[PDB]
């Protein structure tokens, strides 16, 4: 049996990364995949030690014995994704479990950002009101949304990013359904963001209709 | 450039059947193996097997009940036909190739996938509204706009600004699924304020499910 470790890590620009992956034959050799989110499994190491065409030098593996290594020996930012490592043995491909690569990076305060819902989707029945935050390290934030200062609850969605590819950020999205009754029956709709990198709650709003 | 193009993502009923293609472009292809690669949504890499045109075929054992591989020698087409669907077939299907060409230059090609959805529930294209820029999107001189792209079924939407052309300060957040079984999810850009009254801002939404894509231009509001 097939044991890629570990399952996720974090670590700075410039650091060395280190993967394993404990095999149960020695007589086929190893191969590693990146997969970053969207995209496609990309190949990076070959015959447990051939760098793949165009892949960086940064990227090694090695292998002794049924223990082998792959090895990012200066992160960057590009880098964040999912490792896999391969190997044929017993009639079929097996691929590790996967390891999950992060980056550490200094505070970032989001810019938070209102979006009302359009007149066609209100008109039609429903109001989606929408929280934007954008650019912001770390991931943990608080997002709350208030209806004449009222504090709502079960009405709202949200979702974040995968970590930035350049920065290294996330960004989050939250969304405020209501029937078009309830919308057009208050006026100011705010959301809230507290996080890490400000200094005290923020808050962003606008006036029905202005 | 040498490409794989596998069919669009699919919602299948039940006990039904679905078959995924996958097109090569750029290279010979006729003397090397197709795999056939499942992905369950946010879980590892499962090898279904591998097909032979030059013609056999290699089968995962866990794959055999469920996965026939064919190939169309003439259209540069392999095929892979997933029956008797279920919960647990949801999942995206790449097909993939690696070896060493005629030159004896070392190759790996992956498809982009291809998302089999397995339900009762009937495909719906999304409806898409604009994240109207305004004085509550200007920050420092920059400011955000974008598009909400509502009530859709099954998974994926993929989005692009101005057909490709805008990629940078482009976020395209993960789907969200609503009380009502019905996805939702929003795409975003930062431009600067300076452009508003000049530039045009559209959204590309694409639907394969459903057949639909839906371009979206984003004004200031009057």
């Amino acid at each position: 049996q097939m044991t890629q470790s570990p399952s996720s890590l974090s670590a700075s620009v410039g650091d060395r990364v280190t993967i394993t992956c404990s095999a149960s034959s020695s007589v086929t050799y190893m191969y590693w995949y990146q997969q970053k989110p969207g995209k496609a499994p990309k190949l990076l190491i070959y015959d447990t030690s051939n760098l793949a065409s165009g892949v960086p030098s940064r990227f090694s593996g090695s292998g002794s014995g049924t223990d082998y290594t792959f090895t990012i020996s200066s992160l960057q930012p590009e880098d964040i994704a999912t490792y896999y490592c391969q190997q044929w043995s017993s009639h079929i491909f097996t691929f590790g479990q996967g390891t999950k690569v992060e980056i550490k990076r200094t505070v970032a305060a989001p810019s938070v950002f209102i979006f009302p819902p359009s007149d066609e989707q209100l008109k039609s029945g429903t109001a989606s009101v929408v929280c934007l935050l954008n650019n912001f390290y770390p991931r943990e934030a608080k997002v709350q949304w208030k209806v004449d200062n009222a504090l709502q609850s079960g009405n709202s969605q949200e979702s974040v990013t995968e970590q930035d590819s350049k920065d290294s950020t996330y960004s989050l999205s939250s969304t405020l359904t209501l029937s078009k009754a309830d919308y057009e029956k208050h006026k100011v709709y705010a959301c809230e963001v507290t996080h890490q990198g400000l200094s005290s709650p923020v808050t962003k709003s606008f006036n029905r209709g202005e | 450039q040498v490409q794989l193009v596998q069919s669009g993502a699919e919602v299948k009923k039940p006990g039904a059947s679905v078959k995924v293609s996958c097109k090569a472009s750029g290279y010979t292809f006729t003397s090397h193996w197709m795999h056939w690669v499942r992905q369950a949504p946010g879980q590892g890499l499962e090898w279904i097997g591998e097909f032979n045109p030059s013609g056999r075929t290699n089968y995962n054992e866990k794959f055999k009940s469920k996965a026939t591989m064919t190939v169309d020698t003439s259209t540069n087409t392999a095929y892979m036909e997933l029956s008797s669907l279920r919960s647990e077939d949801t999942a995206v299907y790449y097909c993939a190739s690696r070896d060493y060409d005629y030159d004896g230059r070392y190759f790996d090609y992956w498809g982009q996938g291809t998302l089999v959805t397995v339900s009762s529930a009937s495909t719906k294209g999304p409806s898409v509204f604009p994240l109207a820029p305004s004085s509550k999107s200007t920050s420092g001189g920059t400011a955000a706009l974008g598009c909400l792209v509502k009530d859709y079924f099954p998974e994926p939407v993929t989005v692009s600004w101005n057909s490709g052309a805008l990629t940078s300060g482009v976020h395209t957040f993960p789907a969200v699924l609503q009380s009502s079984g019905l996805y939702s999810l929003s795409s975003v850009v930062t431009v600067p304020s300076s452009s508003l009254g000049t530039q045009t801002y559209i959204c590309n939404v694409n639907h394969k499910p459903s057949n639909t894509k839906v371009d979206k231009k984003v004004e200031p509001k009057s």
